[PDB]
């Protein structure tokens, strides 16, 4: 019944130890994404929450029939 | 039997039948030559093949 | 009309045993119903019953339960051969623990 | 008789393909969790001669 | 384990491909095949679970509740098959569809890695058992059974999916290894304590708790004969997994809040096992008894001790088995004289012996007679119990007495007397009944021949 | 919000330049097979409501359904792996450009760690 | 009507609504949500009677209103800070008035008195309309400026659009009310989560619009426009039923249907922030809804009610024009949610 | 192409196919009068389709072969038994009246949408105009109640309004007596059960209520019964008509655009026929309504469209 | 800000709350509704002709041609309801009330 149906306990213990270094790394990072988000939404000094801002390339820089702008 | 005759014809339309089928091979087509192009491309980037 | 619908009176009962004295109770058609009750018998009783239980009558000591005992027989065998207290009540050694320092 | 009986019970093949698939469906996912396949500091085991994997 | 589900999903086509007069058969030899496939998780390890996938997995709790589910879905389809006669083809298909995508559900339910696809497949099981009560019911009252079994459910379950939710939040992950071996001590807070009750109430409206157990005579009265077998059998126990599975993130709050849980079950058990003694309706009854024991099993899960689980899991497995049976058993009365009155057809050994000697043995394995499964769980949780407080035994003590005193009572009032005189259309037991009949009750006898495959993992 | 606005984007791209970096979804991907299992349902839906025979009144339709959802459905999978792709990417750079709100903690061993002991009792 | 003017007019209200989404500046999309309604109002009076006509005049009014009070803001704005842009609303009283002047818009309580009237005062084409494509504009726009939103006037029109919408559900015979408390409960849904995720909110108002095409479309293909019409529909289209039974069971919220992503979604987003009463809340509110899609399920596929002998006659015809993409949405509407994680591309 | 809006956008309107000839004419006459043959011989003489009067199987006759079907599987009622036992307590009566109500309203549905594509005119045996008269003589003997007369007038109220009167009313008067006699002479034993009171109440109903009210928008011209023999005189008499009063001369492109949207689609005439008004007579129980439709769909060429019944010969099915 | 800016915004107001409150007549509302877009024009103008900004002096045209767009459609409707009722009286309109 072992050798026709079944496996040796090295391969469920293994692949237990892959399964439980994949899921540890997973966790960890969603810790760290959850933190990445909320310093990126307290600052704005990341890629991330980037509202935007009035574009310069609209201002005109030409005299305005007043030396005072 | 039928009193008029179901103007869905007795036979199949070949006309959308003809067009149908051709769009799906058309899709077919595309998608496998978009997925070898995407394969080459993206071997072609990251120095593997 | 003195009633509120024209619906259909209650049907009685068909007695599966009127058409089939020997009906098995599971189809009216006596064919699929020899054969329904046929690979019902041979299917539960024969099959999944018998041979299952069998194989889980058999079924290889994964458990570990006659390797713990042969490992109790050994660690007995070799501490009650060197005078040891044959268990100790530290799980683990305790010079790999590292206690705080006070607690005052 | 064959076609008759064929277009009558192709359904009783539909069970036993489906765990046939599962089987192989199996092998597949756990070949992908090979990470620490004879890396086990309870289990590692120095290669014989003549094969390659401990464990498929 | 995608070697038991896809069979699974293979019955699916293969109904809606047979021919109009083979539906049956081929659902009932290749449900049988496969729990024969999925007798094979029964073969545990002792230290850690069986991790096929990242998504599946396996211990030996969950090994005989899928070979439990398995094993009914082929008793549901040959007790569906007699009420079922006039009905149409494609509604039987889809009556077998209803009954196909639950033992799906049940299956992915009891081997889900993380709290979530649990929680989901969880409760995606209410709607195929919705449908079957709310459609194929026989009286005006199954509306409204339907309608208070799915919202007790609900009521009590959305809480918990947003604990579950916070609890990945704060700790990253919510699969059931991670889970284990990083737990930490809970404190002592209101917040904690809340989390606690939202983790715990859906469970305790599953199994269910008595004060929230209304639920349950109405569903399981109302519904079909293979709605109430999976209602009973597996249907029950979905709560007991959860809590079993959940509560080690619980501890060490549980020994404070277990209190007001542990008094309603134990009193409630004694109300409930006195409600059997005065039912004039045969399924209610068996209704009330579920919940008795499903209190008992309660108890063990909370004081959580190694003999508390090994119990529990021992009174989940018996439990599911006898209350099938004793369903069958009362559906095939009701066949035979169309009311549910337990008054009404009386003396029916006299007329159907065989069908007598199954009441006797059901009736014997209800009242935990030695040394069936019933009793090895109903005994060590009683051990636990003692354990726990010397005063339980009491409690526990009472209700063995009134267990046995409705189960021979309901066996001398339906089996023994003299049958009514009026009643003259009771036929002899067909071939399918008694079939039906052996196949509840020879697993629960193998097993107590093999105790240890549903002790749990805390053997 | 969060992705709404970020550098060097291109307004309704759906598919950037740099998406051609990643690896391409198999095309026996268990997604995209869903995929063609919900265009099946769609094609199987329609003939019921039509009232002709389910399985088999129209091949080249449900075909064309099947084409149809396993189309779109590549597309779908690139551009959510892309966007998972730059989440990662972006958590990356911005966990190493601030290490100080960031630190690796001292490693500690369970033989120094004092956890109190709740007996169950 | 004539059919080219009613293509032009739909084609209008789509531009409006286009003009709205794709401008930068304040006075376009003020544009756009006044030829928005200057071509809708027409649309729900294509069959002419006094219920329409009711129905169009006070559409016609509370969005008048609405686009004042917009406009009296996007002013209060320019004044102080002389800005054109859809950005931040540097102004708070301007921001308030905003809010308040979409959220009418939109039909978010206590402003919702409006939604079931009208939605029952027009035909099903219009109601379809009205209750998918005359959400996006407002939504945009609240999407657009979302960081300076309030969160306690935003999330207490939300709660309350929620517990309002389950409450007049309960009470409902007509169909087309049903639709319209449902859309005002699902509407409150997308707006609570507005403030914290807008990827959150537009998967939300995806889900509810294909749910909302489909139950429509089926309620066109199958005639009835109340409860016991629709209680005939088993003894003509028994699918046509039993695929309305399970988007209604969709609708509801229960998994493994496609309706239980959005709230699962937005539940999760709310509880990555503290925010743990309110999704409670929430949910056990939403529990409103999927009883009154039970009732309606109960009424029209779990059971059979007593049919009329006429409709032996009605057996013998096939439905006529087929509307296309019905099987297309059900099927997005019931079994899409495996394909959760997809969502990715939508921000 | 079928018609909608995409072929009245582009090409297709029906005020360029209308030949002055069309004239929708409808013949009215007590039981048992020759208004048969003069409405054939009208329509032979005039050019016009001639449409044989509704009977209870007219809706069989239109769909699937002409056949018809079981009494059970359509209709579920007789006139033989209302003739026989015109009081009896399962609501043959009105039944009877309902369904033969909706056949008329089939048949001017289909009359309607030849007449607006093809141009050519229908001559017409009887109209959901005057299906009435049956109506209140069946009321006033006692046969039917009022709230079958009450659930009659919301139908007809809700329907009847949706259509264009016709253009000419033709009525052939015959005198009770001379009827009785012709009745007599017929042959059928089930007729000669009609009291002279329920031909008299018919008769009263088309002179009071259904002349004159055809009178404001239609065409009436009354003949004698040794006038209708004579069917030239009757065809001349309608060729020198002025159709100048009705609503027909007021009609546009875009209400024949609407009238030809609902004429076709029979799905949406006979919608508000079956309302949910729960009437003893006309409604049928879960059970019943189950198991004869369940039987209706058991028929050879019943189950799926009309172009997807396998068992009545129909090939390629996989390919369309 | 000055007082002429107070007086517009009262102004804004009070036709705002003239619109929401109902007497009986339909006209009258639609008077407040014209009431709030010339309160609307004016204070856009004022502030427009304030700070020197020259590309927006056309939106005010914009914001009455809109305005008279809305005064047409509102005229329209009450013409409607006239005929059907005979006043336009706001107490007819409640047939959707059921
Ligand atoms: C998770 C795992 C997978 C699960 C996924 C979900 C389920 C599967 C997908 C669902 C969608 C697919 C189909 C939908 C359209 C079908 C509609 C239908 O009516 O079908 C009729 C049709 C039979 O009709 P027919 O033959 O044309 O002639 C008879 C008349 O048509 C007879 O016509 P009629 O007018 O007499 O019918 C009347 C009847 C008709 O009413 C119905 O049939 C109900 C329609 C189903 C609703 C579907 C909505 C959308 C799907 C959502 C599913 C939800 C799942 C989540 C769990 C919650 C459950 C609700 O209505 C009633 O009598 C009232 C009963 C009220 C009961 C209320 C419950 C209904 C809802 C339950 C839905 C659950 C799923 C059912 C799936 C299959 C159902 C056919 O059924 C089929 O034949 C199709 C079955 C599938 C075909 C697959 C076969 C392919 C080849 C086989 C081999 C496989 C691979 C081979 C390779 C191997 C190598 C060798
Ligand atoms: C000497 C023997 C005396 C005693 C006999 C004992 C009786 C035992 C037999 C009963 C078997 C119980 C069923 C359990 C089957 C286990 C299924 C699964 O776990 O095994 C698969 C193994 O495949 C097997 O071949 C399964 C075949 C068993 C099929 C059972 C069908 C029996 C039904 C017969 C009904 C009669 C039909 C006639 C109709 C009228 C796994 O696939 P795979 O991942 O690769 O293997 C991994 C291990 N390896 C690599 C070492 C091989
Ligand atoms: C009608 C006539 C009645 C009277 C006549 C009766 C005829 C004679 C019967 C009397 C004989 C009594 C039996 C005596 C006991 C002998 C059997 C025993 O030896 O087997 C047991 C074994 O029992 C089996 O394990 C029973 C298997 C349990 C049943 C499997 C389940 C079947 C599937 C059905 C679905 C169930 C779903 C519920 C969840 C599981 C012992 O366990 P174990 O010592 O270790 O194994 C011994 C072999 N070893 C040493 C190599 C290990
Ligand atoms: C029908 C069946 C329904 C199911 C029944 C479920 C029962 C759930 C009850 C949960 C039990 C524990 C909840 C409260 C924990 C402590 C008990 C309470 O007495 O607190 C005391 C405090 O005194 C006061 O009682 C405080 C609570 C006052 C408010 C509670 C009154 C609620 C009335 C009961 C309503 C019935 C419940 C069902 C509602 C539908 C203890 O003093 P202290 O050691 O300092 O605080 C310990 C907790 N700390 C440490 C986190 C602070
Ligand atoms: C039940 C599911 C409902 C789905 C709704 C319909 C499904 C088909 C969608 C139609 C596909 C065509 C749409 C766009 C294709 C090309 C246009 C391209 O430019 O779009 C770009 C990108 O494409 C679209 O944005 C994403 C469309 C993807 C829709 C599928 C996601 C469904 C949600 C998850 C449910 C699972 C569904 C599985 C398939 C049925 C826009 O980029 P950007 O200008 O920057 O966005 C501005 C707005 N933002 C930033 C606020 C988002
Ligand atoms: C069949 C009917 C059964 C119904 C039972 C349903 C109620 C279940 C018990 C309460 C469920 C709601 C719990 C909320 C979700 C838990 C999440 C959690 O615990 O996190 C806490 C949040 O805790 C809460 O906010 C709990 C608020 C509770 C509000 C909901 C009221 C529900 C009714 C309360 C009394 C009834 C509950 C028991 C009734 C039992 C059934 C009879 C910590 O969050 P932070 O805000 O960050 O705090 C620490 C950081 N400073
Ligand atoms: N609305 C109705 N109600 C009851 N009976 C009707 C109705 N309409 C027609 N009939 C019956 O149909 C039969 C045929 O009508 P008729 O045209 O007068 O005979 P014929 O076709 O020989 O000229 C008559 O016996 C008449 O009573």
């Amino acid at each position: 019944i072992a050798r026709t149906f079944y496996d040796g306990p090295e391969k469920n213990y293994e692949k237990t130890m892959a399964i439980l270094q994949i899921e540890a790394e997973k966790a960890e990072l969603r810790l760290k994404e959850l933190e990445v988000r909320r310093l990126m939404r307290a600052r704005g000094d990341g890629p991330w929450y980037q509202y935007p801002t009035i574009d310069k390339a609209l201002i005109d820089h030409s005299p305005k029939t007043t030396p005072d702008n | 039997k039928f009193y008029i005759r179901e103007p869905p014809h007795g036979s199949p339309d070949w006309l959308k039948v003809g067009l149908t089928l051709g769009t799906s091979v058309f899709l077919w087509i595309y998608l496998i030559k978009q997925h070898k192009e995407d394969v080459l491309e993206y071997k072609r980037r990251n120095g593997l093949e | 009309p003195t009633i509120r619908l024209q619906e259909d009176p209650d049907p009685e009962d068909e007695n599966l045993y009127e058409k089939n004295p020997d009906s098995h109770g599971y189809d009216k058609d006596p064919i699929v119903d020899l054969w329904n009750m046929r690979v019902v018998f041979f299917f539960g009783f024969s099959i999944v019953l018998v041979l299952g239980s069998t194989f889980v009558a058999y079924l290889p000591d994964y458990r570990m339960q006659e390797w713990a005992r042969r490992e109790a027989e050994r660690l007995v065998k070799y501490r009650e051969a060197n005078g040891l207290p044959l268990m100790e009540s530290n799980c683990f050694d305790p010079n790999k623990i590292q206690l705080p320092e006070d607690e005052d | 008789n064959v076609l008759q009986i064929v277009r009558d019970h192709w359904v009783h093949i539909l069970v036993p393909v489906g765990f046939v698939f599962g089987c192989y469906l199996d092998r597949r996912s756990d070949e992908k969790l090979t990470a620490f396949r004879n890396k086990s500091l309870l289990f590692k085991r120095e290669l014989r001669p003549n094969e390659e994997v401990t464990w498929k | 384990m995608l070697k038991i589900i896809i069979p699974t999903t293979m019955l699916l086509p293969m109904t809606w491909m047979s021919k109009h007069n083979m539906i049956w058969i081929n659902a009932t030899v290749h449900s049988l095949l496969i729990s024969l496939i999925s007798l094979s998780l029964l073969n545990q390890l002792g230290e850690n679970s069986l991790n096929f996938s990242l998504t599946f997995f396996s211990d030996s709790l969950s090994a005989p509740l899928l070979v439990l589910t398995t094993w009914l879905l082929p008793l549901m389809l040959m007790a569906s098959q007699s009420h079922l006669s006039k009905e149409t083809t494609t509604r039987k298909k889809l009556y077998i569809t209803m009954l196909i995508l639950l033992q799906l559900f049940l299956i992915m339910t009891f081997t889900a890695t993380e709290l979530i696809l649990f929680y989901i497949l969880f409760e995606a099981t209410l709607v195929p058992t919705l449908i079957i009560i709310t459609r194929w019911g026989n009286q005006t009252e199954r509306l409204n059974a339907g309608l208070y079994f799915l919202f007790y459910t609900l009521a009590g379950s959305l809480p918990l999916l947003v604990a579950l939710v916070y609890i990945q939040n704060t700790t990253g992950s919510l699969n059931f290894l991670i889970i284990h071996y990083w737990s930490h001590p809970l404190s002592n807070s209101w917040s904690n304590i809340f989390m606690w009750l939202a983790c715990i109430m859906a469970f305790m409206v599953k199994m269910p708790l008595y004060g929230l157990h209304l639920w349950l005579p109405k569903a399981h009265v109302e519904a079909p004969i293979a709605g109430s077998m999976v209602l009973a059998a597996v249907l029950l126990k979905l709560g007991g997994y959860g809590m079993m599975r959940i509560t080690t993130i619980l501890n060490p709050l549980t020994n404070y809040m277990a209190y007001p849980f542990l008094m309603l079950s134990m009193w409630g058990m004694i109300m409930t096992s006195s409600i059997c003694l005065r039912q004039t309706d045969l399924k209610s009854l068996i209704a009330y008894s579920s919940v008795s024991h499903m209190a008992l099993v309660i108890v063990a899960i909370m004081i959580q001790t190694p003999w508390s689980f090994m119990g529990a899991t021992a009174l989940m497995i018996a439990h599911g088995l006898t209350s099938s049976m004793l369903f069958c058993l009362a559906n095939t009365n009701y066949e035979r004289v169309h009311s549910r009155t337990m008054i009404l057809a009386r003396g029916l050994q006299t007329l159907l012996p065989l069908m007598a000697t199954w009441w006797l043995v059901a009736s014997l394995t209800n009242l935990a007679l030695p040394p069936s499964i019933n009793l090895i769980g109903e005994l060590f949780i009683i051990t636990a119990s003692f354990s726990w407080s010397n005063i339980t035994i009491i409690l526990m003590g009472m209700n063995m007495m009134i267990t046995a005193l409705y189960s021979l009572y309901m066996l001398i009032t339906t089996q023994r007397g003299k049958y009514t005189h009026h009643i003259n259309n009771i036929k002899p037991s067909f071939t399918r009944e008694n079939a039906l009949m052996a196949l509840h009750i020879l697993p629960l006898l193998l097993l107590t021949l093999n105790p240890k495959m549903i002790l749990g993992p805390l053997y | 919000t969060m992705m709404s606005g970020r550098p060097g984007r291109v307004p309704l791209q759906f598919l950037p330049n740099e998406a051609r970096s990643l690896p391409p979804p198999k095309l026996t991907d268990p997604r995209l097979v869903y995929m063609g299992f919900l265009g099946y349902c769609s094609g199987l839906i329609d003939n019921a409501i039509r009232r002709r025979p389910v399985v088999s009144a129209g091949l080249h339709r449900q075909l064309l359904y099947v084409t149809s959802f396993v189309f779109f459905g590549y597309y779908l999978l690139k551009r959510q792996d892309y966007m998972y792709a730059l989440r990662d990417h972006d958590m990356f750079a911005y966990v190493k450009s601030h290490p100080e709100d960031f630190p690796e903690k001292d490693k500690k061993t369970y033989g120094e760690i004092l956890e109190e002991f709740h007996p169950v009792r | 009507m004539n059919p080219i003017i009613y293509t032009t007019l739909i084609m209008t209200v789509m531009s409006g609504t286009m003009l709205v989404m794709i401008s930068s500046h304040w006075l376009l999309i003020w544009i756009g949500f006044e030829m928005n309604l200057l071509a809708m109002i027409p649309v729900l009076m294509k069959n002419f009677n006094p219920r329409a006509t009711e129905a169009a005049t006070k559409y016609f009014l509370t969005q008048a209103t609405a686009s004042m009070m917009l406009m009296m803001a996007i002013i209060i704005n320019l004044l102080y800070s002389g800005q054109w842009t859809i950005t931040k609303m540097f102004n708070p009283v301007a921001m308030t008035m905003m809010t308040m002047a979409l959220a009418m818009k939109l039909g978010l309580s206590p402003f919702h008195f409006w939604v079931p009237e009208v939605t029952q005062g027009i035909s099903l084409q219009a109601g379809l309309l009205l209750l998918t494509w005359q959400k996006l504009a407002p939504l945009s726009v609240l999407c657009q400026i979302s960081q300076s939103i309030n969160p306690n006037l935003m999330l207490t029109m939300a709660m309350l659009s929620i517990l309002i919408g389950g409450w007049g559900g309960l009470n409902q015979t007509q169909l087309r009310k049903i639709m319209a408390y449902s859309s005002i409960a699902h509407m409150g849904w997308m707006t609570a989560v507005l403030p914290y995720n807008t990827t959150m909110t537009i998967l939300n108002l995806l889900i509810y619009i294909t749910m909302t095409l489909a139950m429509f479309m089926l309620l066109i293909h199958s005639s009835a426009t109340t409860t016991l019409s629709l209680s005939h529909t088993w003894n003509k289209m028994p699918v046509i039923t039993s695929l309305m039974m399970v988007t209604l069971l969709s609708m509801g919220g229960l998994p493994p249907l496609s309706g239980f992503m959005p709230k699962w979604m937005i539940i999760q987003e709310m509880t990555k922030n503290e925010s743990i009463i309110m999704p409670t809340l929430m949910a056990m509110t939403a529990l409103l809804n999927l009883y009154f899609y039970m009732r309606l399920a109960y009424s029209s596929s779990l059971t059979m009610f007593p049919s009329t002998n006429n409709m032996k006659m009605k057996w013998q015809f096939e439905h006529t024009k087929q509307m296309k993409l019905l099987p297309t949405m059900i099927v997005l509407s019931t079994l899409v949610l495996p394909m959760t994680p997809a969502l990715s591309s939508l921000n | 192409l079928q018609y909608g809006p995409l072929a009245f956008v582009l090409g297709e309107r029906t005020t360029r196919k209308l030949t002055e000839t069309s004239k929708v004419i409808t013949v009215d006459g007590n039981i048992c009068s020759g208004k048969g043959r003069l409405a054939r011989e009208i329509a032979e003489k005039l050019g016009l389709r001639h449409f044989p009067e509704a009977g209870i199987h007219y809706a069989d006759s239109t769909t699937g072969d002409g056949k018809p079907l079981d009494v059970q599987l359509s209709g579920n009622c007789s006139l033989e038994k209302f003739y026989d036992d015109p009081k009896s307590n399962d609501g043959n009566s009105y039944r009877l009246q309902s369904w033969l109500y909706a056949s008329r309203l089939l048949q001017y549905a289909d009359a309607l949408e030849h007449l607006l594509s093809t141009g050519q005119g229908v001559v017409l045996e009887r109209s959901i105009y005057s299906d009435f008269v049956f109506l209140e003589a069946m009321y006033r003997q006692g046969f039917i109640r009022k709230q079958c007369v009450e659930h009659y007038n919301e139908v007809k109220k809700v329907t009847a309004c949706e259509y264009l009167p016709p253009h000419v009313v033709v009525y052939v008067d015959v005198p009770v007596p001379e009827i009785q006699s012709r009745i007599q002479k017929k042959g059928n034993p089930h007729e000669m059960k009609i009291t002279a009171a329920y031909l008299q109440d018919i008769e009263n109903a088309y002179k009071k209520t259904f002349l004159p009210e055809m009178s404001e928008k239609c065409e009436v011209l009354q003949y004698s019964a040794r006038e209708a023999e004579d069917a030239e005189k009757v065809v001349e008499d309608i060729e020198y008509l002025k159709c100048d009063k009705g609503p027909w001369p007021d009609q546009d492109d875009r209400t024949f655009h609407r009238l030809r949207m609902l004429v076709q689609n029979k799905l949406e005439v006979l919608n508000y026929t079956t309302i949910p008004v729960y009437l003893p007579e006309i409604t049928i129980g879960a059970h019943q309504s189950d198991r004869v439709f369940q039987k209706f769909t058991e028929l050879p060429g019943r189950k799926y469209s009309p172009g997807y019944n396998e068992d009545v010969g129909d090939k390629w099915i996989w390919l369309k | 800000m000055p007082l002429v800016y107070m007086n517009i915004i009262m102004a804004f107001a009070i036709a705002l709350a003239g619109l929401l409150m109902y007497r009986s007549h339909l006209m009258s509302s639609l008077l407040c509704l014209e009431g709030m877009m010339l309160s609307l024009f004016i204070m856009s103008t004022l502030i427009i002709l304030n700070t020197h900004f020259t590309l927006a002096n056309m939106m005010p045209i914009i914001l009455l041609v809109f305005a008279a767009c809305e005064a047409a459609l509102g005229l329209s409707l009450l013409v409607m309801v006239s005929n059907t009722y005979g006043t336009d009286y706001v107490q007819n309109l409640n047939l959707l009330q059921c």
